[PDB]
C-alpha cells in the first residue's frame, strides 16, 4: 500500500494524547511514504513496530525530540528528496535525549537530493562509522554532512565482522553495505567488485541482476515490478498513416509508479496523468459513478469560486471580514476554509472588524470543499454548526498540517449538526477539548470515510454518562440511533416518512390536518380544490388528474377553483360545462 | 535528405528490359530515403547499378527478384523499417537470381552495413551462384526473431583466418559486425564493445557512435532537431511532487517522425501532433485560420472513407461494387481514383462496370481531402459535370507531387467545375486530351494557395485550333478564363451575377422581380412593397426596411402588408403607419381612444 | 527464365494489354509483363514521363 506524511516539520503535536494513534493509521500497513516521514516527540517506549513496512520515502525523514531507545526503520531502502528540511538536509536526527542508541538503517542506500545534519544526540553511536558518500548519488553529489561527536555513552567496539568497520549499531548485520565506491567502471550502482555486477541504468538503491526487472529500487517509474523511464502513453501517433491511436498498453502517471487507474480522490487528466488540480481551461466532470476527470471548456470557462490555499488567498492566514464576501453565491470552493482567534475576534493592525453570526451566513448555500475545514473558534450564540447544514462533501486535498481534513478544537458546540454531510475524502478527523459537545459519540464515522488510513480521533469532549444524565439522545425515529444532533431533523436515516426534513410516524392520509398523497419516504399536499375525503385516492396524487371529488366548481376530466374563461361555467350540480357565448 | 518513393510492382515489369532498366534509374537515382518499397527486378547482367550506393533507408520491404546481375551496391543500406511486408511475411526477400541455361547470376549481397530490421522475416531461396547468404547471424539484424528467417550453393571458402567466421565476402574487409548477441547483459539496445560501459542509447536503432541520443547511426520513434527520441517534447509536464500537471516550454508539434515549430496548413491540429483526419469522437474545426479538433457536442459533421482509407482501405479504385458508399456524403476523407478497372469492369473478379447514371452520386461533394485521379471516364460522358459543386480538392495525401490529374481521355470536350475555389497544395498534371478545348483560358495562379505551386499542361488539343475553329468563353466573363461553354462555367465576371449565372444588369428599376446591386451579387428586396415606375430605385438594400415605396401601409421603420392586431389588439390605416390601439378592447379596435374598443 | 505462361482461365487477370505469367513453383505467384505505357502489379494504371 501507499501512505501519504505529515509536513509538520518541528511543531508541537495538536492532541498530545492522540499523537502515537495519528502516527499508527497514518503508516501501518503501507511500503511507501508520499510527502515527508517525520517522527518527532515520541514518548519512553512508544510502540512503534508499525514503521517496519516502509521501503520509500518520497520527501526527506524527521527523528526530532524522541525519548525512545530505537526507531525500526531498517527496511528503509531510497530516501528521494523532492522536498528538504530547512531546504538542505534529506535526513534530519536532531535533540532526540534516555534518547536514540543506535540508527540501525541497515538497507538505506541512497538518498537522491540533500544532505544528511545529526545534532545533539547523547546516546547515539555509530554516526561517524558510516561513508556517507556511498549514499549520496552520482549526479546530485551536493553532500552537505553535519555530523556530532558529543557523545555521553561510552561507544562498544564495531562487530569484526564488518570488513571496512563500518557499523550502523552493535550486532554483526549492522554493517554498511558499498554500492558505488566498490565498482571500477563508470556504474551509478553495483552489487560486486566485478564488471558482472554492474546492474542496469535505471537501478537505484542497489540490485540483485544486471536487468530492468532486478532492481531493489525504480530510479522514476515502477511499472508494476518493471523500472522505466517513462509511463507508456494512452494515445500513440502512427507515424506513416499520419492520425492519433489508442495505445491498449497505455498507463496513467501517478506519484513515481504507473497504474491502470488512480485512487478514489485523484481527478483524471486526458494526457495520462492524475493530479490535485484542473490545468487551465478545464472543468471537473463526474462522468461516472464514483470518479472524476478533467475535461476542455468549448467557450469560456465560469468564474471558480477559491478558498484559502490558492490563488489570491494563498498566503491568507483564515476566513475573516475583510475577506468572507467572496464565498457569495458559491455552492463549491476551490480550497480550504479556517475560523480561528481574529476571525472571530478584531485586528487593530488590519483595522478589521470581527465577523458576525450574520456574515456567516454567507455558507448557507455551500455543499462542496476541496480542501479541508478548520474551526478553533466559534460565536458562543451559535449551539451548532448548522451554517453548514448543505454541505455534503469534503475532499481532503488540502490538509490541516498533512494529516487532518475535518478539525474542530476547543469549540462551546452543543451537537454538530452538519446533517447533509456523506464523504470525507481524505485525512482524518479530530475532534478534542469541546466540554459542552455531545452527538460525537452517534454519528456513523464508518460511513464517511472511503479508505483504509481514515479515522476519528478523539479526547476531552463532554462525557457519554454526562450527556444521558440530561437526556441527550438520538430521536426513536431514525436507524439504529445513528443522529447528528437532537430532535427529530438530525437523524441520518428516517424508518418510516420525512416531512420538512422531519421524521415522522403518519403521512396525513385520513388525519384531521390538510391531506397528503404518499411517496416512497416522503408525504406532498392534495390540490386545495380537492374535497377531503376518507378514500386514500379521491383527494390524492401530485395533480388535479388524480382527484376523483372536488369541493367547487369540477370541470369533468379534474377539479379546479374556477371554471375557466371555449369557456366554461358552474352547472347546478357545481360542475363546468361550456358557455353559449366565448 | 534527399527523399524519394518506392514502386509498388512486386515481381511484374514493363515487357521492354532496356526500359524497366532505365525506370529503375529514374525512380532510385540519387536517392537517400526510400518511402515504400526497394523492388530491383529483371535487369540485365551488363547493367550499372552503381546509382544505388547513395541509399541509406528503407521504409517498406527490400525485393530482390530474376536478375542476373553479379553485385548488390547497396554498401550504404543500415535499417530496413519493414511498415510493408513482401507476402505479409518478408522485409528482405532475395530469389532466383540466375539465368536458367548458363552462368550469370547474383554472386554477393555487398550488405556491409545492414545491421537491422524493425519488422517481419528474411526470406533467402534459389539463388545457384550467391555465396555469403549463408554464414550470417541473421538474428543479430532481425529485432523480433522468430525460431521465416528462411536461409538456403557451394565453394564459397572460408571469409580471412582473422575473421570471426560470420561474413558477407571473401576477404577480411567483409565480416559481419554483431551488435546485439554480443553485449553486456545491462543492454536494452545495441552495442559499441563487448563491456558495459560501451552499450548505447535504447532508442537508436542499428548501431551507435557513443552513449546519447546524439550519437546514434539511425533512429526508431521520433528524430527532435538531431536527438533521437520516444516522442516530441509536449505542452506540459508532469509534476509528481505536487501531483499537478504543469505547462511546459520548448513544446514541438508531432508530425510524420520528425518534431517541428510549426504544423503544415494542410493537416489538423490534435494533442500537439498534425494529422490528415481526426478521430470519431471528436470535431475539426477552423479558429484564426489554423485548422484544429475540439470534442464533439450535439451531432457532428461526418466525412466518408476516401479509396485507399477507413473501410475502403483495400480499394484501388471507385467501381461498381463500392460506388453506393458515396450516396450522401458531402465530404471524402480520402483519395478519388478512378480507373480503367473501375469504369470498366474487371472480369478476373466479380465486378462488372459501372452505369454511367450511378456517378451521379457524388454531385452532393464539397471537399475531397486527398487528390483526384482520373484515367478514364464513361465513352460518351463529355464533361465533369459530376463534380460541378466540388469546393476544393487535396493537399493532406498527394499522387507523386500533384493533387489533380488527369491523363489520356479523349472522349471530354470541356471541364465544367463550376465551383472550383482553391487546391490547398500539390501540383496539376492535365495531358493528352486531344478534344479538351478550354484548359488554355484558365489562369490558375487564382486556384494554388502558395508561389510553390506549378500546372503541367501539353499536349492536349491545340488552343489555336480550337480558338480559331471552334468555342471560347462568354462575354462577361474575365480574363481569368471558363470551366466551359455559356454565362454560368465563369470563373469570375465583370458586371454582376446571380448564384452561378454572369449577367449584364440586376432589375433594379425595370421587371417583374426587383433587385440590389449588392456589390457584385445581386439580391431581391422584400416583395409586400411597391415596384417602381420611370427608371426609379425600388430597394436601398435588403429587407422591408429598404423600399424606396409602400403599396399598402406601414409599421416602425418598415412597409407592412399586415399588421399583428387580435394578439391585445393593434389599429391600421390603410395608407399610414399602425397605431397602438386603447386599453381594454375585447372585440376589435378603431383607434388609440376610448371610444375605439369594439 | 523460371516463368510459365498462365492458364486461359486465369489470363484475365493482367488488364491493359499486359502478358501473364507464373513462377515455376510454390503457394504459387504470378506476374504481369506490362506495355511500355502502362504500370502496377497488374498493369492496372499508366506510366506517366513528367
Ligand atoms: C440519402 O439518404 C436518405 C436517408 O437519410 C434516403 O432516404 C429518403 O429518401 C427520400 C426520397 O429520396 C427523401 O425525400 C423525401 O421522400 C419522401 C418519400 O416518401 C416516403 O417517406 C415519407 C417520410 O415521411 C413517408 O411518409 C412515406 O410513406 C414514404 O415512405 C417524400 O414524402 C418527401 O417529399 C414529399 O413529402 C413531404 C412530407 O412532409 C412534403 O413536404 C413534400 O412536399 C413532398 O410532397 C421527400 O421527397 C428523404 O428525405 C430520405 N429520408 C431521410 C430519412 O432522410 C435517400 O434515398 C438517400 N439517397 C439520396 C442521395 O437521396
Ligand atoms: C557504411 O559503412 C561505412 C564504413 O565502411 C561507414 O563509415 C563512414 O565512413 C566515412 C568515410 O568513408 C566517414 O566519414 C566522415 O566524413 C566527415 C566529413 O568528411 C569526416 O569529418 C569524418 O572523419 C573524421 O571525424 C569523425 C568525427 O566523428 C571521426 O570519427 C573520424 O575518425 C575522422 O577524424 C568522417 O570521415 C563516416 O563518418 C563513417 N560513418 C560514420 C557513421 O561515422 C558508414 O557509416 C556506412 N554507411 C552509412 C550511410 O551509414
Ligand atoms: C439596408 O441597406 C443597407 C445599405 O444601404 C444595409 O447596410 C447596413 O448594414 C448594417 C448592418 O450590417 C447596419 O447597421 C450597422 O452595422 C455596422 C456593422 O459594423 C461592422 O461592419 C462594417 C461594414 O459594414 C465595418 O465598417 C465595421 O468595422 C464593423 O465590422 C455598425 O458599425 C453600425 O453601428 C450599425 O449597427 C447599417 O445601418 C446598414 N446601412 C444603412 C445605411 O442603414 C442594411 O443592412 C440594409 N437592411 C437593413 C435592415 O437596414
Ligand atoms: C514495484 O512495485 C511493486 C508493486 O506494484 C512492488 O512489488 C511488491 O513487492 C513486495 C516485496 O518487495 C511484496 O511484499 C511481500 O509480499 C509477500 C507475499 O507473499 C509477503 O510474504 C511479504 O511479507 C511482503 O509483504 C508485494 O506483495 C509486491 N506487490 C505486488 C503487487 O506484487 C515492487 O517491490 C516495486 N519495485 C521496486 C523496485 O520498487
Ligand atoms: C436506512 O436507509 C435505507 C436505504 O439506504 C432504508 O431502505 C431500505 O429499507 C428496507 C425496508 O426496511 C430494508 O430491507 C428490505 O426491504 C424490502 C422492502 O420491499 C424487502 O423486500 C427486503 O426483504 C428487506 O426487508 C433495506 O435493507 C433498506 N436499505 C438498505 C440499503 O439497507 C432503510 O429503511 C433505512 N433504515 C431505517 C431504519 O431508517
Ligand atoms: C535527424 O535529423 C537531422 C536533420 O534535422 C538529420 O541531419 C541531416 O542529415 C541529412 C542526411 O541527408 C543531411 O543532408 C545531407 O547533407 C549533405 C551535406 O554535405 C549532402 O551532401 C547530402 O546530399 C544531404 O543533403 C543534412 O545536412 C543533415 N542536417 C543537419 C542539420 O545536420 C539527421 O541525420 C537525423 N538523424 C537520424 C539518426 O535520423
Ligand atoms: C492571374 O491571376 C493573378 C492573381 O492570382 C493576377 O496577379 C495580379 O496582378 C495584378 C496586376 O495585373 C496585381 O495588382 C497590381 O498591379 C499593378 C501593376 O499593374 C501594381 O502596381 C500593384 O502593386 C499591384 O501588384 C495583383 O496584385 C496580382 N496578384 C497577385 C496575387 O500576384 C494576374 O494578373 C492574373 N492574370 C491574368 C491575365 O488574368
Ligand atoms: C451583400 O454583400 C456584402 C458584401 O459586400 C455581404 O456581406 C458579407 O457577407 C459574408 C457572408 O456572405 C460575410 O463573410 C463571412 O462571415 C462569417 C461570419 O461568421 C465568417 O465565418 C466567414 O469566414 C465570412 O467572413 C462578410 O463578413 C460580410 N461582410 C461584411 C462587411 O459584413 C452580404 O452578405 C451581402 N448581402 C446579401 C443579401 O447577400
Ligand atoms: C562539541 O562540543 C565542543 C566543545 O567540547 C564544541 O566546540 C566548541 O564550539 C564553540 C563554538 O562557539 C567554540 O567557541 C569552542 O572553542 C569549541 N570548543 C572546543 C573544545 O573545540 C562543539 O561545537 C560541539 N559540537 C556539536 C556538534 O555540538
Ligand atoms: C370522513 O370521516 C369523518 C369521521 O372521521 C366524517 O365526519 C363525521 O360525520 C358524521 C356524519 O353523521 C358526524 O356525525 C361525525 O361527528 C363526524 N366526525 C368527525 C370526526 O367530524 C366525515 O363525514 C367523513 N367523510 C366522508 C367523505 O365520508
Ligand atoms: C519502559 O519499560 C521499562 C520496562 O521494560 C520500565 O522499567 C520503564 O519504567 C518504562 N519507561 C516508561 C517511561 O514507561
Ligand atoms: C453512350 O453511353 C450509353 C451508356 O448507357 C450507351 O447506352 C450508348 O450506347 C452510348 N452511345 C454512344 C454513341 O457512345
Ligand atoms: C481544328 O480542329 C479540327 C478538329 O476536328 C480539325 O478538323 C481542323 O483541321 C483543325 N484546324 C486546324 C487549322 O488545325
Amino acid at each position: 500500500q501507499v501512505c501519504t506524511g505529515t509536513d509538520m516539520k518541528l511543531r508541537l503535536p495538536a492532541s498530545p494524547e492522540t499523537h502515537l494513534d495519528m502516527l499508527r493509521h497514518l503508516y501501518q500497513g503501507c511500503q511507501v511514504v508520499q510527502g515527508n516521514l517525520e517522527l518527532t516527540y515520541l514518548p519512553t517506549n512508544a510502540s512503534l513496530s508499525f514503521l517496519q513496512d516502509i521501503q520509500e520515502v518520497q520527501g526527506y525523514v524527521l527523528i526530532a525530540h524522541n525519548q525512545v531507545r530505537q526507531v525500526p526503520l531498517q527496511r528503509l531502502r531510497i530516501v528521494r528528496g523532492t522536498q528538504l528540511f530547512e531546504d538542505n538536509y534529506a535526513l534530519a536526527v536532531l535533540d532526540n535525549g534516555g534518547g536514540l542508541r543506535e540508527l540501525q538503517l541497515r538497507s538505506l542506500t541512497e538518498i537522491l537530493k540533500g544532505g544528511v545534519l545529526i545534532q545533539r544526540n547523547p546516546q547515539l553511536c555509530y554516526q561517524d562509522t558510516i561513508l556517507w558518500k556511498d549514499i549520496f548519488h552520482k549526479n546530485n553529489q551536493l553532500a552537505l554532512t553535519l555530523i556530532d561527536t558529543n557523545r555521553s555513552r561510552a561507544c562498544h567496539p564495531c562487530s569484526p565482522m564488518c570488513k571496512g568497520s563500518r557499523c550502523w549499531g552493535e550486532s554483526s548485520e549492522d554493517c554498511q553495505s558499498l554500492t558505488r565506491t566498490v565498482c571500477a567502471g563508470g556504474c551509478a550502482r553495483c552489487k560486486g567488485p566485478l564488471p558482472t555486477d554492474c546492474c542496469h541504468e535505471q537501478c537505484a538503491a542497489g540490485c540483485t541482476g544486471p536487468k530492468h526487472s532486478d532492481c531493489l529500487a525504480c530510479l522514476h517509474f515502477n511499472h508494476s515490478g518493471i523500472c522505466e523511464l517513462h509511463c507508456p502513453a494512452l494515445v500513440t501517433y502512427n507515424t506513416d498513416t499520419f492520425e492519433s491511436m489508442p495505445n491498449p498498453e497505455g498507463r496513467y502517471t501517478f506519484g513515481a509508479s504507473c497504474v491502470t487507474a488512480c485512487p478514489y480522490n485523484y481527478l483524471s487528466t486526458d494526457v495520462g496523468s492524475c493530479t490535485l488540480v484542473c490545468p487551465l481551461h478545464n472543468q471537473e466532470v463526474t462522468a461516472e459513478d464514483g470518479t472524476q476527470r478533467c475535461e476542455k471548456c468549448s467557450k469560456p470557462c465560469a468564474r471558480v469560486c477559491y478558498g484559502l490555499g490558492m490563488e489570491h488567498l494563498r498566503e491568507v492566514r483564515a476566513v475573516t471580514s475583510a475577506n468572507i464576501q467572496e464565498f457569495a453565491g458559491c455552492k463549491k470552493i476551490f480550497g480550504s476554509l479556517a475560523f480561528l482567534p481574529e476571525s472571530f475576534d478584531g485586528d487593530p493592525a488590519s483595522n478589521t472588524a470581527p465577523l458576525q453570526p450574520e456574515q456567516l451566513q454567507v455558507f448557507e448555500t455551500l455543499e462542496e470543499i476541496t480542501g479541508y475545514l478548520y474551526i478553533s473558534a466559534w460565536p458562543d450564540s451559535l449551539p451548532d454548526l448548522s451554517v453548514f447544514q448543505n454541505l455534503q462533501v469534503i475532499r481532503g486535498r488540502i490538509l490541516h498540517n498533512g494529516a487532518y481534513s475535518l478539525t474542530l478544537q476547543g469549540l462551546g458546540i452543543s451537537w454538530l449538526g452538519l446533517r447533509s454531510l456523506r464523504e470525507l475524502g481524505s485525512g482524518l478527523a479530530l475532534i478534542h477539548h469541546n466540554t459542552h459537545l455531545c452527538f460525537v459519540h452517534t454519528v456513523p464515522w464508518d460511513q464517511l470515510f472511503r479508505n483504509p488510513h481514515q479515522a476519528l480521533l478523539h479526547t476531552a469532549n463532554r462525557p457519554e454518562d454526562e450527556c444521558v444524565g440530561e437526556g441527550l439522545a438520538c430521536h426513536q425515529l431514525c436507524a439504529r440511533g445513528h443522529c447528528w444532533g437532537p430532535g427529530p431533523t438530525q437523524c441520518v436515516n428516517c424508518s418510516q416518512f420525512l416531512r420538512g426534513q422531519e421524521c415522522v410516524e403518519e403521512c396525513r392520509v385520513l388525519q384531521g390536518l390538510p391531506r397528503e398523497y404518499v411517496n416512497a419516504r416522503h408525504c406532498l399536499p392534495c390540490h386545495p380544490e380537492c374535497q377531503p375525503q376518507n378514500g386514500s385516492v379521491t383527494c390524492f396524487g401530485p395533480e388535479a388528474d388524480q382527484c376523483v371529488a372536488c369541493a367547487h366548481y369540477k370541470d369533468p376530466p379534474f377539479c379546479v377553483a374556477r371554471c375557466p374563461s371555449i369557456w366554461k361555467f358552474p352547472d347546478e350540480e357545481g360542475a363546468c360545462q361550456p358557455c353559449p357565448i366565448n | 535528405q534527399s527523399v524519394c518513393a518506392g514502386t509498388e510492382n512486386k515481381l511484374s515489369s514493363l515487357s521492354d528490359l532496356e526500359q524497366q532498366y532505365r525506370a529503375l534509374r529514374k525512380y532510385y537515382e540519387n536517392c537517400e530515403v526510400v518511402m515504400g518499397n526497394l523492388e530491383i527486378t529483371s535487369i540485365e547482367h551488363n547493367r550499372d547499378l552503381s546509382f544505388l550506393r547513395s541509399v541509406r533507408e528503407v521504409t517498406g520491404y527490400v525485393l530482390v527478384a530474376l536478375n542476373q546481375f553479379r553485385y548488390l551496391p547497396l554498401e550504404n543500406l543500415r535499417i530496413i523499417r519493414g511498415t510493408k511486408l513482401y507476402e505479409d511475411r518478408y522485409a528482405l526477400a532475395i530469389f532466383l537470381n540466375y539465368r536458367k541455361d548458363g552462368n550469370f547470376g547474383l554472386q554477393e549481397l555487398g550488405l556491409k552495413n545492414l545491421t537491422e530490421i524493425l519488422n517481419g522475416g528474411v526470406y533467402v531461396d534459389q539463388n545457384k551462384f550467391l555465396c555469403y547468404a549463408d554464414t550470417i547471424h541473421w538474428q543479430d539484424i532481425v529485432r523480433n526473431p522468430w525460431p521465416l528467417t528462411l536461409v538456403s550453393s557451394s565453394g564459397c571458402g572460408r571469409c580471412h583466418k582473422s575473421c570471426t567466421g560470420r561474413c558477407w565476402g571473401p576477404t577480411e574487409n567483409h565480416c559481419q559486425t554483431l551488435t546485439r548477441t554480443v553485449c553486456a547483459e545491462q543492454c536494452d539496445g545495441r552495442c559499441y564493445g563487448p563491456y558495459v560501459s560501451d552499450c548505447c542509447h535504447r532508442e537508436c536503432a542499428g548501431g551507435c557512435s557513443g552513449p546519447k541520443d546524439t550519437d546514434c547511426f539511425a533512429c526508431m520513434n521520433f528524430n527532435d532537431s538531431g536527438a533521437c527520441v520516444t516522442q516530441c517534447p509536449q505542452t506540459f509536464v508532469y509534476n509528481p511532487t505536487t501531483f499537478q500537471l504543469e505547462h511546459n516550454f520548448n513544446a514541438k508539434y508531432t508530425y510524420g517522425a520528425f518534431c517541428v515549430k510549426k504544423c503544415p496548413h494542410n493537416f489538423v491540429v490534435d494533442s500537439s501532433s498534425c494529422v490528415r483526419a481526426c478521430p470519431s469522437s471528436k470535431m475539426e474545426v477552423e479558429e484564426n485560420g489554423i485548422k484544429m479538433c475540439k470534442p464533439c457536442t450535439d451531432i457532428c459533421p461526418k466525412a466518408c472513407d476516401g479509396i485507399g482509407t477507413g473501410s475502403l482501405m483495400s480499394a484501388q479504385t471507385v467501381d461498381s461494387s463500392n460506388i453506393d458508399k458515396f450516396i450522401n456524403c458531402t465530404k471524402i476523407n480520402g483519395n478519388l481514383i478512378f480507373l480503367v478497372t473501375g469504369i470498366h469492369g474487371d472480369p478476373y473478379n466479380a465486378i462488372e462496370a459501372i452505369d454511367p447514371e450511378k456517378l451521379n452520386v457524388f454531385r452532393t461533394v464539397r471537399e475531397i481531402t486527398g487528390f483526384l485521379n482520373i484515367q478514364s471516364w464513361p465513352p460518351n460522358m463529355t464533361d465533369f459535370s459530376v463534380f460541378s459543386n466540388l469546393v476544393t480538392i487535396g493537399g493532406r495525401v498527394l499522387y507523386s507531387g500533384l493533387s489533380l490529374l488527369i491523363l489520356k481521355q479523349q472522349g471530354i470536350t470541356s471541364l465544367q467545375f463550376q465551383s472550383l475555389k482553391e487546391i490547398s497544395a500539390g501540383n496539376i498534371y492535365i495531358t493528352d486530351n486531344s478534344n479538351l478545348c478550354y484548359y488554355h483560358t484558365i489562369n490558375w495562379t487564382t486556384l494554388f494557395s502558395t508561389i510553390n505551386q506549378r500546372i503541367v499542361i501539353r499536349d492536349n488539343r491545340k488552343a489555336e485550333n480550337c480558338t480559331a475553329e471552334g468555342m471560347v468563353c462568354n462575354h462577361l466573363c474575365s480574363s481569368d478564363g471558363c470551366w466551359g461553354p455559356g454565362p454560368d462555367q465563369c470563373l469570375s465576371c465583370r458586371r454582376f451575377s446571380r448564384g452561378r449565372i454572369c449577367i449584364e444588369s440586376c432589375n433594379l428599376y425595370d421587371g417583374e422581380f426587383r433587385e440590389f446591386e449588392n456589390g457584385s451579387i445581386c439580391v431581391e428586396c422584400d416583395p409586400q412593397c411597391e415596384k417602381m415606375e420611370d427608371g426609379l430605385l425600388t430597394c436601398h438594400g435588403p429587407g422591408p426596411d429598404n423600399c424606396t415605396k409602400c403599396s399598402h401601409f406601414k409599421d416602425g421603420p418598415n412597409c407592412v402588408e399586415k399588421c399583428p392586431d387580435g394578439l391585445i389588439f393593434k389599429y391600421a390605416d390603410p395608407d399610414r403607419e399602425c397605431h397602438p390601439c386603447h386599453p381594454n378592447c375585447t372585440q376589435g379596435c378603431n383607434g388609440p381612444t376610448s371610444h375605439d374598443c369594439i | 527464365s523460371h516463368l510459365v505462361k498462365c492458364a486461359e482461365k486465369e489470363k484475365t487477370f493482367c488488364v491493359n494489354g499486359g502478358e501473364c505469367f507464373m513462377v515455376k513453383d510454390l503457394p504459387s505467384r504470378y506476374l504481369c509483363k506490362c506495355p511500355n505505357e502502362f504500370t502496377g502489379d497488374r498493369c492496372q494504371n499508366y506510366v506517366m514521363a513528367s
